[PDB]
């Protein structure tokens, strides 16, 4: 019973991409085929388009509850 | 990167619509 | 005396360990971290017996490490003052008797030792026979003791035994 | 401040469960069994070795059923859990010995009942 | 023993004594050893008397390890051997090699032989390569995620006889099929143009064929023309059977007997 918006806000998209690009730069296993690029932000963006980023987003509601949202579950906007 | 997962792939079935009759070859035994 | 408890700990996992080995790697790290060590709070944690759960790993902002809290059952040894335990005499000297108790050892001066148990430094084996040489207490003799005082010395314990109570000897 | 002589213990360990010699002996031996199989592994620490070879000298019994037996025969009475292991490892031969070693037993139970609990433990000894 | 502090009773024959040759008198290498013993290597240690010195057998300026065969630290000699030999039907196959270079050695193998090799990431990974078809090879990138235990790596004999040998036995049956074709290893362009040419000679009887796919190893291809439209159904060969529409067949024949009474639906 997740009630939040099913769309990846632009803040979640900025943070997810920067965090995943950091993890890639620290030699994390990639979840997507590299067609031959090397920037961790470009890889993170490809993974975002492939919806293969291994990150879930814990959205706190103002009551202090939270909802966990994969990064393949919610609809990426841009 | 010459060798990714080959058997982990998902064989997508192809759907169709052919309202044909029944005039095909019969079955056989399994022995 | 030995114990077991549900402990909890948290590990910071480097992004290199993500992917398919992840939770197995977290387990291996925990076994690496908290086995075979002693604590000022809980005393001597002998080993993890099982992991109660692996928590959801929070990704640290601005550094790629992910922090996993983990809850786990561990066997632990925490002596207390007042406890009367089985022990094995390891070294008999005129300065005092030294004895081992599980991971720990104790030490028992002639002051703690009944007056009749005189020193035997002149025999090859160091002993504390009585004057008639009937009760022969020597090294490696499975001798009981009572922990009369605890001390922790930098993630280790070093109690002190005694022989003042009766029936503190051979069973 | 803490003193086993008066059953006063830290709350984090008063809530904790005491273990018998033969109990921890079996648990440690089980671990060692797992910790020497499953190749590509790290050897046990010397702590585990010295704890094993310690408790091996003081195993009154071995099969889990013997541990369960002495635990069940003790818990049916109204002894505190701290008394469960000190009285189950030493096996004092007479109630007078148990009451002299353990001050909490003095006046805790009738001498013949404490002696019966002792004798039962003796009968459980291999 | 009073000046150099190394006698002949410490140095023995058979043990390797590192002899550092720093110079040569006239064809040898006379240098000092680790214990100050003046190691004079003779011409038999380099194997040359009228030619250049033992530069390949004794390192000039550095220490060269040799098998100790003479204890003469008080005699200003060191019999240190400059040579390395003086100091001392479903066939299994073994290795340690490069994927490109590995392709050339499994073409000489016929159907059935299984090579064991490492994998490109260069550690922890390994792969079981076996003869899926003529010119098609499987590369089981075990961690093709074939999850296994940790105890089995000490005995590499059952992972083949439990997962690949039955797999190869199942794959060989389709090779001996009555209607099998290469079609350049199952070129998707070559397969559609064959069904449309075989249907015209016999419009009543519809034939069927099987092929393997070079584009994705372990996919077999089963094309059938119920009407004037080519249709391709994929099937995966499993270690326990076949993966056809998610139904697992124990024997090779039950797949065909399940297909003969399933392909006549309108879909």
């Amino acid at each position: 019973k997740r009630i939040t918006t099913p769309y990846m806000t632009k803040y979640e998209r900025a943070r997810v991409l920067g965090t995943r690009a950091l993890q890639i730069a620290m030699c994390a296993p990639v979840m997507v085929e590299l067609e031959g690029e090397t920037d961790p932000l470009l890889i993170a963006m490809k993974e975002l388009k492939a919806r293969k980023i291994p990150i879930i987003i814990r959205r706190y509601l103002p009551d202090g509850s939270y909802e966990d949202w994969g990064v393949d579950e919610l609809i990426i906007s841009d | 990167g010459a060798t990714p997962a080959y058997g982990a792939w998902s064989p997508s079935v192809g759907s169709g619509m052919t309202p044909g009759a029944a005039g095909f070859s019969p079955s056989a035994a399994s022995d | 005396m030995f114990y077991h408890i549900s402990l909890e700990h948290e590990i910071l996992l480097h992004p290199r360990y993500f992917g398919p080995n992840l939770l197995n790697t977290v387990k291996q790290k925990l076994f690496t971290e908290v086995e075979g060590t002693c604590t000022g709070k809980y005393g001597f944690v002998i080993a993890v017996t099982t992991i109660d759960n692996i928590g959801a790993g929070v990704i640290q902002p601005g550094r790629g490490f992910v922090l996993y809290p983990v809850k786990y059952k561990a066997i632990v040894f925490r002596p207390f003052k007042g406890e009367v335990v089985d022990a094995v005499v390891t070294q008999v000297n005129k300065v005092g008797l030294f004895t081992e108790i599980g991971p720990m050892s104790c030490f028992i001066s002639r002051h703690s030792i009944p007056s009749e148990m005189e020193f035997d430094p002149n025999s090859n084996p160091p002993c504390y026979k009585t004057m008639d040489e009937d009760i022969v207490i020597q090294q490696d003799d499975e001798i009981r003791l009572k922990i009369v005082g605890t001390r922790v010395d930098k993630n280790d314990i070093f109690a002190i035994g005694s022989l003042m109570d009766d029936y503190l000897g051979l069973v | 401040e803490e003193d086993a002589s008066q059953l006063i213990f830290p709350k984090e360990f008063e809530t904790a469960e005491t273990l018998l010699n033969s109990e921890v002996h079996m648990l440690l031996e089980h671990r060692k069994q797992q910790n020497e199989s499953a190749e590509d592994e790290q050897e046990l620490s010397e702590v585990f070795m010295k704890t094993l070879n310690y408790t091996a000298r003081f195993s009154r019994f071995k099969n889990r059923e013997t541990i369960a037996s002495v635990r069940s025969l003790l818990l049916q009475k109204k002894l505190h859990k701290f008394e469960l292991a000190c009285l189950a490892n030493l096996c004092p031969e007479t109630a007078e010995e148990s009451k002299a070693l353990i001050p909490s037993l003095e006046g805790r139970f009738e001498d013949e009942e404490l002696q019966q609990i002792l004798d039962d433990i003796q009968t459980k000894r291999s | 023993n009073m000046l150099t502090k190394e006698t002949p009773e410490t140095f023995y024959i058979g043990k390797l004594i590192i002899c550092n040759v720093t110079g040569i008198a006239h064809i040898g290498v006379k240098t000092r050893l680790d214990n100050g013993v003046t190691g004079f290597i003779p011409t038999k240690f380099l194997s040359d008397k009228v030619v250049k010195r033992p530069e390949e057998r004794v390192k000039v300026g550095m220490t060269v390890h040799c098998r100790i065969m003479k204890i003469d630290i008080e005699k200003f000699s060191a019999d240190l051997t400059c040579r390395t030999s003086d100091l001392m039907i479903a066939h299994p196959s073994f290795h340690n090699i490069n994927f490109k270079q590995a392709e050339k050695m499994m073409e000489t193998m016929d159907q059935g032989d299984v090579i064991i090799r490492p994998s490109s990431k260069g550690e922890n990974h390994l792969t079981v390569t076996w003869k899926v078809s003529d010119g098609i090879y499987q590369h089981v990138d075990v961690r093709a995620t074939l999850w296994i235990n940790s105890e089995e790596f000490e005995d590499l004999d059952e992972i083949v006889a439990r997962y690949v040998q039955p797999m190869a036995s199942f794959a060989r049956d389709l090779l001996n099929h009555k209607y099998y074709q290469d079609c350049s290893g199952g070129d998707r362009k070559k397969l559609e143009e064959l069904l449309i040419k075989t249907k015209k000679e016999k419009p009543t009887f519809i034939p069927y064929f099987i092929c393997a796919c070079k584009e994705l190893p372990g996919k077999f291809l089963l094309g059938y023309q119920p009407r004037g439209k080519p249709r391709i159904e994929y099937v995966t060969v499993t270690p326990e059977g076949f993966r056809y529409r998610g139904q697992i067949f124990p024997t090779v024949n039950g797949l065909f007997r399940w297909f003969k009474d399933h392909y006549q639906d309108p879909v």
